[PDB]
């Protein structure tokens, strides 16, 4: 399946982040900090870059809150 | 521009179910749908007062709502609305841009003056519902009709009414206190289910009066004066069977008029079955027979001339 | 009679003062009048009250105002024809004295006399001349015959 198109947004739509494609083009990654009291965000995953109707494309999606080892975890999912 | 202008609005109707025609009161009742979708900029609001995308109101109608936040809204309503409005799903949303948009599904009864029953059963009507904007056209009005869903929908198994074909206009129409408001207006065309009525009237009605016409091939006239005396009470019979399905309206259709025709008839052949079997009595047979061919002659001419004639006034 | 129902109420006032009033209504109202002796040549009259409910010293009915036709046409027949309409302001007594302003509009209407002459009259005469016709047989079993079942088709009319 073709690479989809990744961004951060908060809980009104202000963009914050935008996905960066590694140099071993098969994955797109993403980061950000908190500087607010509390924040709120929203992650955006599309693959709208025309009109094909390629189907049944299917992906994976990782994610993680203080956890910079997600290229290799290791561990099964912990936390909430 | 240097002058205000109207904002306008785009508005959608469809028709789900025809539930109820009242032939003597001249109303109908229908099941449906309605869409409208407008812009403003007074409307807008910023993301960071509320953490939310779309503020929403339910169960409410327009002019509450616009009563409750102090700002213009686009107010409608019905014409022809008898009685309440039964409302499900009612919801107003706005986007943070200004775009509005309400939703209703409604069920409503509508009175339809201009219907005319003179040529029952073979009558067709309209059906019209119109959406007037209860604010004047400098303000708001109507630009666009949107097709969110088919106008006339599908469902399983028969129906009394059939639906020919629609339409959908925008009008301007004069408004209280001077100015005009807009009008949306859904006509509907349908005619009623033509083989019912006929395999269920016409073909024993023709039967019935084979059977009184076919009695004047006898030479014993007892025999014939008992059959047509017979045949009179079928046919009263018949009539009232089907009474049923004979509106009372106080004026005359044309089924009633055949109906008075044929029994006229019925009659008429009662009473010269009683003239032949006198004349049979006294001894002039050549008058009788004469009289049967007559009549076997002249009966089908009458009642061809008469459909003909109807149809000469009712329907051309 | 019951409660009413109104469509398009509205009050607007200009800035002179001049204020008017607007109402689309459906209303039931009881008519004791009717006489229904004379059925179905009967003639009846349908009259329409409306009263102020403030004493005349305060507000009174002046003039009268045709906006429209008093009696609106409609496509198809009706069961009710209109020969004739009219209006009125007069006074009537008031609760603690003093008096009311009261606006009558009255129509008179009338029956569709050809629907029930060609669906009850003749077919009528026609039974009743059958009976009639009987006397010319002498064979008088034939007539016999012949009146008895006569008279289960006119049972069988009248409650058709």
């Amino acid at each position: 399946a073709p690479l989809p198109r990744l961004r951060l947004t908060d809980s009104g739509g202000k963009p914050l982040a935008f996905g960066l494609i590694d140099q071993p083009g098969e994955s797109v990654e993403l980061n950000y900090t908190c500087d607010q009291d509390i924040c709120e965000l929203v992650v955006h995953v599309d693959g709208t870059d025309g009109q094909k109707d390629s189907g049944e494309a299917v992906y994976r999606l990782l994610v993680g809150i203080n956890a910079p080892n997600l290229r290799e975890s290791g561990q099964t999912p912990v936390g909430s | 521009s240097v002058f205000l202008e109207s904002d306008l609005v785009t508005v959608g109707l469809a028709v789900d179910q025809i539930v109820g025609v009242d032939q003597r009161s001249e109303n109908f009742s229908v099941v449906g749908t309605l869409k409208l979708s407008w812009h403003d900029p007074k409307l807008g609001f910023s993301p960071d007062q509320c953490g939310c995308t779309v503020k929403s109101f339910e169960d409410a109608s327009i002019r509450a709502v616009a009563g409750e936040i102090n700002l213009p809204l686009p107010s409608f309503s019905f014409y022809n609305q008898q009685g309440n409005r039964w409302s499900q799903n009612q919801v107003i949303f706005v986007t943070p841009d200004g775009r509005a948009s309400y939703f209703e599904r409604f069920t409503v009864t509508l009175q339809a003056p201009d219907f005319d029953f003179l040529a029952y059963p073979f009558d067709r009507q309209k059906f019209s519902i119109k959406v007037d904007l209860a604010v004047p056209t400098n303000m708001f009005i109507f630009n666009e009709i949107e097709r969110f869903q088919q106008v006339v929908g599908d469902q399983l198994g028969e129906e009394e009414w059939v639906v020919t074909s629609y339409s959908q206009e925008i009008t301007e129409v004069p408004f209280e206190r001077g100015s005009t408001n807009s009008r949306f207006t859904t006509t509907l065309l349908v005619k009623r289910n033509l083989e019912y009525y006929i395999l269920r009237i016409f073909v024993p009605l023709f039967l019935i009066i084979s059977v009184s016409w076919v009695i004047f091939f006898l030479k014993d006239y007892g025999r014939q004066l008992e059959v047509a005396s017979g045949n009179l009470l079928v046919f009263v019979a018949f009539n009232f069977t089907i009474s049923g399905d004979l509106p009372r309206l106080g004026y005359l259709t044309v089924l009633d008029r055949f109906m008075i025709v044929s029994f006229c008839l019925t009659a008429i052949v009662v009473l010269i079955s009683v003239c032949q079997k006198r004349l049979g009595a006294v001894g002039k047979q050549a008058v009788a027979a004469q009289i049967d061919t007559w009549v076997l002659v002249i009966y089908p001419l009458v009642y061809s001339l008469y459909i003909i004639w109807v149809y000469l006034r009712f329907f051309t």
